[PDB]
């Protein structure tokens, strides 16, 4: 079917008498069964042994376990799972990934409950690595009852959250990552470590009333995904018990350190464990916090389930590296000096088992130990199975392999070509047709019919030959020599203020945030945001939040304004300097207005052929951006488009398609990069994807020899060059293009200012396309969308996992083990040292730690010929460790660099730490980052908070969010010509570029040339019982007040109902007050307030005679004051007495009725009873 | 270039007068292109035999022979080939 | 000798460098030499006694610091452990 695409082909392979032999021999469960076959027969031998019952298969490396699991899923689907390996060593002070823990603990539970349909189908095959096979575990892991959530379950809301905290879930105010959960009034949001989406469960008393999944971005429900029973397994392989709190405290007596808690040292770990909060690095102390007889993975297998060990020689040598590496991390993380002043041999219980101990533990438990090797032994059963021919870079072997298949099917045999890629089936069929061979794309799950070769989309790494089944299987990897083990959620989701943060008021200026308070006026509670000003405190109400903007700008703290008119002067002179930068922004659009730029023709069939050689599936925002980039080329107006998105999201792919398109119209394109490393990186990307087609690429970097530099490259007037990728050498005057069709610019902010001016010249003539990794605020994105189109890619192709970050004291043994681990997987590391005069000495220290590593320095004070040659060697893997400054590091794309050491991390701002950290862990391989502070000095408490905040990457509002804005300053400055903080500091970056949008709209309107206070006795507020988080409640206030329409108000209400539940009566009343403001805007009313307990005033209204006479007959006692232009009417009474004046909704309805009748419209044309 | 700047550096030969490195560097390796230019200007064509395919080139109807790579199955099947070649004639 | 390996690590940072001498215990020595033979390591900073005693066909240049403090026959057997195979 759709889930088991190669179930039929493998079943056809199982007709071979040798594999059926293995079936028979394995049915009697022998003590030994050694098989010899090629590597590509693992999936076949595994499927065979699966015919007699469940079994565990052990691959050497994690990647081999991934490939085998993917192969076996194509035959069994959900009946085969992978038992993942920990990213961290057993005794490392870093917890593994929560999604790795969830998967492991869900698999173990599934093995103990094979009929539990809520966890999946019964397990036929389990695949695992040597690590997870050798790593022991507590035998009470499975017994930990998860949090089971079904519709109709009767549970006590407050023990669920209590149980969730003990399962190592981190309570938050907004779910964003797995292992997080948020609490509301009668609503629980949770993200299980194995789920695809987080689920929002609603409670009605002590029973679950509804369950629905929601997205992390908009935080709103997804109704098109059905939500069955969710099983929230623990997030750490442990349970937070009162015994482990006691043993923590007993262990906390030793190593006390009550005060000055350094974040990454053992006391801060033990002090928090004693309090009962799970902390990172905890699993290493489990032999001391939870001492039990440890057991292995095979114990969890059902009785009689064998264990097939693929390639035992590698598993043994792998094991030796795991045991060695594990001891090195044990001796480094728990050495006497590292603890502060706990025996390491006591922790050895959780250490790696040895290969022979695992084999004996398997047999002593009733689990046979069988092997598969590729090297032959006389006492081993050999299978009549062979490996398929590989056309390694030889296309006559590509014809020879096909001529072999054609001869095999003329015989009457079975031949299948398995293609895991997408869009690669039809070309293999086209390849077979030219080789004079009948081919057909088989429907998923079926077997090839003898006589014709079947092309079958499915997960097979390498091919296999079985004459005993007269079947020959070849994969597309055998045909090309390239592996391929390949929708996702969006990304972009406010304002988070702490005591002391400086914000900007549009009418008053820079103030200091103090508190959120509430002051009641006659039973009508109203919330206020308070700001500390100079010579004073300003209370801004919840309908003026749009006037606020958190201050970003002058790093030196600005100086609070006051109630004078000097702040208005600071605005005015700042607004005269902003009109200049908007004029030059749309004047280029005015030059791009009447420019006679020749439009491009539509796609040619080569464009179709090239775009499907893309080895990955294009994301939805990628193809929309492709649809716009091509669109702008078809239209006669020349193109100027930015495309924004994180690294690896596909921006360059869009550029190779746009550049290839302009080649088919007889034009050549130029790609500008700021550094020669990006020149070489983009060079190889362009030759590869545009290979096979007559396109001559070329590069002009710093180290291109003059024999080709001046000759071939600068020979662009020849026209034989289709696309050149170069740095600023292409910008020099000697350059000349014969029909330049398109320009692609990567990272324009890094160019020279004189260079950037040269590039801006070219923008008017020809189409340009610029890529940027740093985003710009959606304000400027929509405010300058009239002078420059900009596309955004928020869908990542693969899932990015957060790098595991350790903060703590500098320890040479910890650094040595972390770099060696990175070097073991043949990776590279960043060692950061900003003090340039001591960077050679620092590199020398690194060499002393790892003599076997090749280490080099790189810094800005080097001459760019030696610096870029250094960086080039690092990318080409001539050096393992790059000791560099933050400037050099932030600016390199080295996907093989997945370890980061930041020496003296306390000397770094939060934004700098986040940028350094984003340079590692980008690929599929997990990244590691060590932010270390020196132990020879007392660390400042301002660094403690700064380091502590970055200890948890999850930092919604901690300061990491207030960092992301500072990544958009260099982005906004890079789009607004250059940065000029002369007026930014003192006004605020937001308010600064807010006036940009006002000056841009003033100048884009060149063809055309050219708040309401309601002080009523109404209980209108958001109760904290409805939204506990002051950060989220404030955002709710703001977006309700920003809703410019009834539909926008209704949309804001619908979001509140989904996010937080049914609106309380005070929240309903505030919604009606906001709808009243919109009614006042329709008739230009600025103030509706109660002059006394009995009379209300409507401030700006001029009444013609008819409306004055109408006011007297429909509202007795009310008069009209033409001078102050107000209307004063008395409030009617509710009951009868000598009776309370009406309040709340009846007043809101009655005031709306008064506004209507005094402006012609009838009193019954709208109601506030809604919501 | 490394050996020229090292064997004849001013520190290496601490004489009163320098040793004129750039005069020597004239008789070092010429570039790849300069060799190609000097061969063609002297009447010698510059031709090419690459094992990587290029459609702007002339591909030969020449295939690599099967190798053993330590596979006895490749040894007997290569014998099974050649036996079928001369049996074919 | 530990300072010498640091001097050459600065002279050639793209090479993998170690020491190997007599004061090392034998397990350190025969694992160091095992990686050097398996080409885990590029440059072997070592003493006269250990060098004369290794047959590394791939090790084909020899730097002798302070050759003046050496006998003719020690310099002879030093040079004799290098350049034995096809490469000069």
């Amino acid at each position: 079917s759709v889930q088991t695409p190669i179930a039929g082909l493998v079943e056809l392979a199982l007709s071979d008498p040798s594999l059926q032999d293995v079936i028979r021999r394995a049915a009697d469960r022998p003590a030994d069964l050694a098989l010899v076959g090629p590597a590509s027969a693992r999936v076949l031998v595994a499927a065979a042994l699966a015919q007699n019952g469940p079994l565990l298969v052990v691959a050497a490396t994690g990647r081999e376990a991934d490939e085998l699991t993917a192969e076996l899923r194509g035959v069994f689907g959900d009946s085969v799972a992978l038992f993942p390996s920990w990213e961290t060593l057993p005794h490392e002070r870093l917890s593994p990934g929560v999604e790795t823990v969830g998967a492991r603990l869900m698999l173990l539970r599934r093995l103990a409950r094979p009929d539990d349909e809520t966890l999946g189908a019964p397990l036929r095959v389990v695949v695992t690595t040597t690590r997870s096979l050798l790593q022991p575990m507590a035998p009470d892991l499975v017994d930990i009852e998860p949090v089971t959530l079904s519709v109709g379950a009767e549970m006590e809301f407050e023990d669920v959250v209590a149980r969730l905290v003990d399962l190592s879930y981190t309570r938050v105010d907004m779910v964003g990552k797995r292992g997080e959960f948020a609490v509301r009034g009668g609503i629980l949001d949770v993200f299980p470590p194995t789920a695809e989406h987080p689920v929002r469960v609603e409670f009605w008393g002590d029973e679950i009333s509804e369950m629905r999944a929601f997205a992390i971005a908009d935080q709103r429900s997804i109704p098109e995904v059905p939500v069955q029973t969710v099983v929230a397994v623990p997030c750490r392989e442990l349970l937070m018990t009162d015994d482990v709190r006691e043993r923590a405290a007993a262990l906390a007596a030793e190593h006390p350190t009550t005060e000055n808690t350094v974040p990454g040292t053992v006391p801060d770990m033990l002090a928090k464990l004693a309090e009962g909060i799970p902390v990172d690095g905890m699993e290493a102390l489990l032999p001391l916090l939870h001492p039990i007889e440890p057991t292995t993975l095979t114990r969890h297998l059902p009785e009689g389930a064998p264990v097939l060990v693929c390639d035992p020689e590698k598993v043994r040598t792998r094991a030796a590296d795991l045991i060695k590496t594990g001891r090195e991390f044990l001796e480094a993380s728990w050495s006497t000096a590292a603890v502060g002043g706990i025996d390491l041999e006591a922790l050895g219980a959780s250490g790696f088992v040895t290969f022979e101990e695992a084999r004996e533990a398997a047999r002593e438990g009733g689990h046979p130990w069988w092997t598969l090797s590729q090297l032959s032994d006389e006492s081993a059963v050999e299978l009549d199975i062979r490996s398929a021919p590989s056309a390694r870079g030889s296309q006559h072997n590509l014809e020879e392999i096909f001529a072999m298949l054609r001869a095999h099917v003329a015989t009457g045999g079975y031949a299948a070509v398995v293609t895991p890629g997408i869009g690669t089936a039809h070309r293999v069929v086209e390849q077979l047709g030219e080789a004079d061979t009948a081919a057909t794309i088989l429907e998923p799950g079926t077997a090839p019919k003898a006589g014709v070769v079947g092309v079958l989309k499915g997960p097979l790494c390498s091919g296999v030959v079985l004459p005993g089944a007269n079947l020959v299987i070849i994969t597309e990897t055998d045909l090309t020599g390239n592996r391929v083990t390949a929708a996702a959620k969006r990304r972009n989701v406010p304002l988070a203020l702490t005591a002391g943060d400086l914000v900007v008021h549009d009418q008053h200026g820079i103030g200091k945030f103090v508190e959120m308070t509430e002051r009641v006026v006659g039973g009508a509670r109203r919330e206020y945001l308070v700001l500390e000003y100079a010579s004073d405190k300003l209370y801004v109400p919840m309908d003026s939040l749009d006037q606020l903007s958190r201050y970003v700008g002058g790093e030196a703290p600005s100086l609070s304004r006051l109630g004078g008119s000097d702040w208005a002067n600071t605005k005015t002179k700042a607004r005269r300097a902003v009109r200049e930068i908007a004029s030059e922004l749309v004047a280029l659009y005015a030059k791009r207005q009447s420019a006679p730029g020749h439009a491009f023709g539509p796609d040619t069939p080569w464009q179709a052929e090239m775009e499907d050689a893309f080895g990955f599936t294009e994301t939805i925002d990628q193809l929309t951006a492709i649809q716009e980039v091509k669109s702008d080329m078809e239209k006669p107006v020349p193109m100027d488009r930015v495309i924004c998105g994180d690294v690896g999201y596909g921006k360059t792919e869009i550029a190779v398609r746009a550049a290839f398109k302009a080649v088919q119209d007889g034009k050549q394109v130029a790609v500008l990069v700021p550094t020669t490393l990006l020149a070489d990186q983009h060079l190889q990307t362009f030759t590869n994807r545009m290979a096979g087609f007559p396109v001559t690429v070329k590069g002009l970097s710093r180290f291109t020899d003059p024999a080709e530099s001046r000759a071939v490259i600068e020979g662009l007037k020849d026209g034989s060059v289709d696309v050149v990728i170069g740095t600023h050498r292409l910008l020099q005057t000697g350059v000349t293009w014969k029909d330049l069709g398109l320009i692609i610019v990567d990272e324009e902010q890094r160019f020279g200012v004189e260079h950037k001016e040269h590039i801006k010249s070219m923008r008017t003539h020809v189409d340009v396309l610029t890529m940027s990794a740093t985003p710009i605020p959606r304000t400027l994105e929509m405010s300058l969308a009239g002078i420059r189109e900009m596309s955004t890619i928020l869908t990542p192709p693969e899932e990015r996992y957060p790098v595991l970050t350790y903060v703590g004291p500098h320890d040479d043994k910890q650094v040595a083990a972390a770099l060696r681990r990175e070097l073991l997987r043949d990776g590279q590391a960043f060692y950061i040292h900003n003090r340039v005069r001591t960077i050679d000495e620092a590199a020398a220290r690194v060499r002393q730690l790892v003599p076997e590593a090749r280490v080099v320095v790189a810094h800005g004070q080097m001459n760019e010929e030696t610096l870029e040659k250094t960086v080039e060697g690092f990318w080409n893997r001539e050096y393992d460790i790059l000791v560099c400054t933050t400037i050099v590091e932030t600016g390199l794309d080295i996907s093989n660099a997945n370890t980061l050491i930041v020496e003296r991390a306390d000397t770094f701002g939060l934004s700098q730490l986040h940028q350094l950290r984003g340079r590692v862990g980008r690929s599929r391989e997990r990244g590691y980052a060590y932010f270390l502070y020196p132990p020879n000095k007392p660390l400042t408490e301002t660094a403690y908070d700064r380091l502590a905040t970055i200890a948890q990457n999850n930092e919604l509002g901690a300061g990491m969010a207030v960092a992301m804005k500072d990544l958009e300053i260099r982005g906004a400055g890079n789009v607004l010509g250059a940065e000029q903080s002369g007026h930014v500091a003192g006004v605020g970056f937001d308010l600064y570029v807010r006036l940009v949008g006002e000056a841009v709209e003033a100048y884009r309107a060149a063809a055309d040339g050219k708040d309401v206070r309601i002080d009523l006795p109404v209980d209108a507020h958001l109760p904290p019982e409805y939204i506990g988080s002051d950060r989220l409640r404030l955002e709710a206030y703001r977006r309700l007040a920003a809703a410019a329409d009834d539909d926008a108000v209704a949309s804001v209400v619908d979001e509140l109902i989904d996010r937080y539940g049914p609106l309380p009566e005070p929240a309903q009343r505030l919604v009606a007050v906001a709808r009243l403001r919109l009614l006042c805007r329709e008739f230009g009313i600025t103030e509706i307030g109660a002059v006394s307990a009995s009379t209300v005033r409507l401030s700006p209204m001029v009444l013609p005679d008819s409306a004055q006479l109408r006011l007297k007959r429909m509202y007795p006692g009310g008069h009209y004051r033409a001078t102050t232009s107000t209307v004063q009417v008395p409030l009617p009474r509710a009951g009868e007495g000598v009776a309370p004046r009406i309040r709340d909704l009846e007043l809101v309805q009655w005031v709306a009725g008064l506004v209507l009748v005094l402006n012609g419209k009838g009193q019954g044309d709208v109601d506030m009873s809604k919501f | 270039r490394e050996f020229l700047e090292a064997s004849w550096s001013t520190a290496a030969v601490g004489g009163d007068a320098p040793i004129d490195l750039e005069a020597l560097g004239a008789s070092g390796f010429v570039t790849f292109e300069e060799a190609r230019e000097a061969a063609r200007e002297g009447g010698h064509p510059w031709w090419t035999l690459s094992q990587l395919s290029d459609e702007s080139a002339v591909e030969l109807d020449i295939r690599s022979a099967p190798s053993a790579r330590g596979s006895q199955h490749n040894l007997e099947e290569i014998f099974a080939m050649l036996r079928a070649h001369v049996a074919t004639g």
